[PDB]
């Protein structure tokens, strides 16, 4: 058990950590274009905002599937049941 | 007591459920609370969420049951600045006639802000006042309701029901499955559209299920990590030293000055994603 | 003189130097383009 | 068996974590150019959005194969039955 349980804490840290790394760089690239678009067209700000939040759903989908399987490995364990 | 025991006690909820013999009793230990299954209730979460929601609507009703339509009194001037702010936020995103979207956004913003604000009061005050009023010295009691994943999941799974509802109510059952299987990729050839249904379903279904989870866990993560830092800074004062109980005050002050910005911002993001996700369920965005 | 009609010429003093929601791509610097376009505008006013 | 099951937990975290990292940065780049184009040509926005979703399918194609194989390694295990 000690290895299957200790290598599940490393599994959890990579599922949430690699997702935390990619979402902070992805929203910083997406947001950098939203703030310039908001300057080039001050009257388009309400349209640019609703379109940015549509992209945000695509940007975080795989990251959020990983914060769920990581929480599922932290309070339940599909590997410990296999001895 | 030890620092580990002080931290272990602050992370347990007031649970009530099916004991080994009877459906009427509070758990006295964390294990006795984990034995209680899905058919249990956190009485501190439901006691803080319901009490703060009724205080908000009662105060907003006092300024609606006697609205002047002329020169406003101090109370109604504030309530109208909030309704005007929410209505403007809804009109810059939603163009339809739905009467539910605007009061929902006001309810979501003001309630989440109040459930988050109780984190600023000192962390041992309410837990000890509950123990002194009850006569116990081992009573579990958590004040900040948005630090419980069940409370934040309840708020998003309910917004998700309204998204699946309005999507079927205006696009029809055919339009709901159509956006879920004929969008974003469509083709005239019958063999091609059938081979594109699994690809369209993977793309659209994943994004739909991620909406409620991301709304609940963004709120839970910012509040649970926010209170953990206050509990950890309180252990610096538990040491009893002088040059540590002086550094702790600076960290607590700096963290509270930072946390009031986070508490205000998290309520605004939850409101804006509720407005955006309900508005994109009323039109074909593709 | 301004050509009012074939029978009337009006002498005038006119100022020169002290002079839809989409943007251009501005291949060279927009500030550089302005520094050039304004000189062509004053010359076109003097020629007219 | 404890080493195969423990290494499988890390394999699963590595499949989803690298996919989360890649798609989040990929959509930050793609979506940033969509907001740049939407600001210059607000008349083209409905056409640009259709072209953005054509590219989104190419961007997440391999990532989906990765999360499909990751879930397969948690609820079933082709390695445990090979020992
Ligand atoms: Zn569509």
């Amino acid at each position: 058990m000690e290895t299957v349980v200790g290598l599940t804490a490393i599994a959890v840290a990579l599922l949430i950590g690699l997702g935390a790394l990619g979402t902070a760089i992805g929203f910083g690239l997406l947001g950098g274009k939203f703030l310039e678009g908001a300057a080039r067209q001050p009257e388009m700000v309400p349209m640019l905002q609703v379109k940015m939040f549509i992209v945000a759903g695509l940007l975080d989908a795989v990251t959020m599937i990983g914060v769920g399987i990581a929480l599922f490995f932290t309070f339940a364990n599909p590997f410990v049941g296999q001895i | 007591e030890t620092a580990s025991g002080y931290i272990q006690h602050h992370l347990q909820n007031l649970t009530f459920g099916r004991l080994p013999n009877g459906d009427w009793g509070f758990a006295h230990t964390a294990e006795q609370a984990k034995e209680m299954g899905f058919w249990a209730f956190h009485v501190d979460t439901l006691g803080w969420s319901v009490l703060l929601g009724v205080v908000f609507l009662f105060i907003f009703r006092l300024a609606a049951k006697k609205a002047t339509s002329g020169q406003p009194g101090g109370l109604q001037n504030f309530v109208e600045v909030m309704v005007e702010f929410v209505d403007t936020s809804v009109k810059d995103t939603f163009h339809g006639r739905n009467p539910l979207i605007a009061p929902l956004a006001l309810t979501v913003f003001v309630w989440i802000f109040l459930l988050n604000l109780i984190d600023l009061v000192p962390v041992d005050y309410l837990p000890m006042l509950a123990a002194k009023i009850t006569g116990d010295e081992h009573l579990f009691f958590r004040a900040v309701a948005t630090t419980d994943p069940n409370a934040t999941l309840g708020l998003s799974i309910s917004v998700f029901a309204l998204i699946v509802f309005y999507s079927i109510k205006v696009k029809g059952i055919g339009g709901f499955l159509g956006e879920l299987t004929l969008h974003p990729f469509s083709s005239k050839n019958i063999v091609v559209q059938i081979l594109l249904i699994p690809v369209n379903f993977l793309l659209e279904f994943v994004t739909l299920i991620a909406k409620p989870v991301s709304l609940a866990l963004r709120l839970f993560g910012n509040m649970y990590a926010g209170e953990l830092i206050f509990i950890l800074i309180a252990v610096m004062f538990g040491s009893g030293m002088f040059l540590l109980s002086a550094l702790g005050v600076a960290l607590n002050w700096a963290w509270a000055v930072f946390h009031i910005l986070i508490i205000t911002l998290q309520a605004f993001i939850f409101m804006m994603l509720t407005i955006v996700y309900l508005s994109m369920a009323h039109e074909d965005n593709h | 003189n301004k050509f009012v009609n074939t029978m009337t010429q009006k002498p005038t003093v006119e100022q020169l130097i002290p002079l839809h929601h989409w943007d251009y791509l501005y291949e060279p610097d927009a500030k550089s383009l302005l520094d050039g376009l304004l000189v062509r505008y004053v010359e076109s006013q003097v020629y007219q």
